């Protein structure tokens, strides 16, 4: 078969910059004809793969006018001239030469933007879970950027460990920003033995670890 | 209006069968080749196989071992892709995809494939259909509200507010999997800290498996 293989990886860029997506196949995709049977796809997350570029350089009906296809034989590029924060999102090139159809592994575009520290939320759990009989204690980190950021509990000041999952949104396709959720499950009787639930996040934009916490459950 | 739509994916158990269908429109049904692309979760993008605008020519991929099956009826509009012997690798997305231009010969692919459907999600597995059990997440600034959606089995869940008319600052978040064999996930927004009490807030969760919809209602303590 072809390999089609990508690079960069992921690619961070300033709405305002231009975008380079390189392309390379282990067979030319030229024909006498002249042409190269080359194609990219756009999928933003959660969405179906889009058209962008046909036959190496030729953009869709309906592609924004920031899109451009170039290259021939083994080695394209996708061009965006002028990035903006909605072309966040994974990248595909496709080779329509041979069959069985084969992709590269695609580039994930990363929208770089200010720093902005997270706003901490916690929420303790209702009364409603506890009367099934469970305790689910979850920490909100909303709309910060860069994506790395930490995220301690503590239970009477003991730090917790191995006994919480985290969930990550992808980039905001507007503000460009991240959101983070960090849940703490315990069985009722576990969390009836403590009294203090808290949250400890570090991020880059904030000058010190803010903290949240609350009482009660015990 | 080019318009592919699939529908048939859902939970199954290995060594099943499931029958994929991609009801088209806009477009003159018979003079497309068309094409179906899968996506397992955490993964890219493989093709699966193509069908001739009569079906004549039908292609598949070799690592299926030819478990798959691509028809079509043009008098309907409608591709199919009929998936015996399923494995746990099956588990993916599966979108249909029209062809602008066919094969130009010679084993060649057809090209241009320019209008995706949305995709149906096809889980492999053996453990039961489980709706969710939503639970508020009770809250001068901006608040922060939303919903846990525990428990649940398989995928997806959809989780809108006010019946859609809050959008603005929601976030939902992935789904993660527990030791459980089970899905949680929670959906917040951020709303003005004097609307807390006021304007109601009110998350609707669709288990579409399980045919599950509740609406609860996020109140302060
Ligand atoms: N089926
Ligand atoms: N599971």
């Amino acid at each position: 078969d072809i390999v089609m293989t990508q690079s960069p990886l992921s690619l961070p860029v300033t709405p305002g910059e231009p975008a380079s997506i390189s392309c390379r196949s282990s067979q030319s995709l030229l024909q006498s004809n002249g042409n190269n049977y080359l194609e990219w796809y756009l999928q933003k997350p959660g969405q179906s793969p889009q058209l962008l570029i046909y036959l190496g350089s030729n953009r869709a009906s309906g592609v924004p006018d920031r899109f451009s296809g170039s290259g021939s034989g083994t080695d394209f590029t996708l061009k965006i001239s002028r990035v903006e924060a909605e072309d966040a999102g994974v990248y595909y090139c496709m080779q329509a030469l041979q069959t069985p159809l084969t992709f590269g592994g695609g580039t994930k575009v990363e929208i770089k933007r200010t720093v902005a520290a997270p706003s901490v939320f916690i929420f303790p759990p209702s009364d409603e879970q506890l009367k099934s009989g469970t305790a689910s204690v979850v920490c909100l980190l909303n709309n910060f950027y860069p994506r790395e950021a930490k995220v301690q509990w503590k239970v009477d000041n003991a730090l917790q460990s191995g006994n919480s999952q985290e969930s990550v949104t992808e980039q905001d396709s507007k503000d460009s920003t991240y959101s983070l959720s960090s849940t703490l499950t315990l069985s009722k009787a576990d969390y009836e033995k403590h009294k203090v639930y808290a949250c400890e996040v570090t991020h880059q934009g904030l000058s010190s670890p803010v903290t949240k916490s609350f009482n009660r459950g015990e | 209006q080019v318009q592919l739509l699939e529908s048939g994916g859902k939970l199954v158990k290995p060594g099943g069968s499931l029958r994929l269908s991609c009801a088209a429109s806009g477009f003159t049904f018979s003079d497309h080749y068309m094409i179906w692309i899968r996506q397992a979760p955490g993964k890219g993008l493989e093709w699966i196989s193509y069908i001739s605008s009569s079906g004549s020519n039908t292609i598949y991929a070799d690592s299926l071992m030819g478990r798959f099956t691509i028809s079509r009826d043009n008098a309907k509009n409608s591709l199919y892709l009929q998936m015996n012997s399923l494995r746990t690798e099956d588990t993916a997305v599966y979108y249909c995809a029209r062809a602008k231009w066919g094969t130009m010969g010679r084993g060649a692919p057809p090209t241009i494939y320019d209008h995706w459907g949305q995709g149906t999600l096809v889980t492999v597995s053996s453990a039961s259909t489980k709706g969710p059990s939503v639970f508020p997440l009770a809250p001068g600034g901006t608040a922060a509200l939303g919903c846990l959606v525990k428990d649940y089995f398989p995928e997806p869940v959809t989780v809108s507010w006010n019946s859609g008319a809050l959008t603005s600052g929601v976030h939902t978040f992935p789904a993660v999997l527990q030791s459980s064999g089970l899905y949680s996930l929670s959906s917040v927004v951020t709303v003005p800290s004097s609307s807390l009490g006021t304007q109601t807030y009110i998350c609707n969760v669709n288990h579409k498996p399980s045919n599950t919809k509740v609406d609860k209602r996020v109140e302060p303590k």
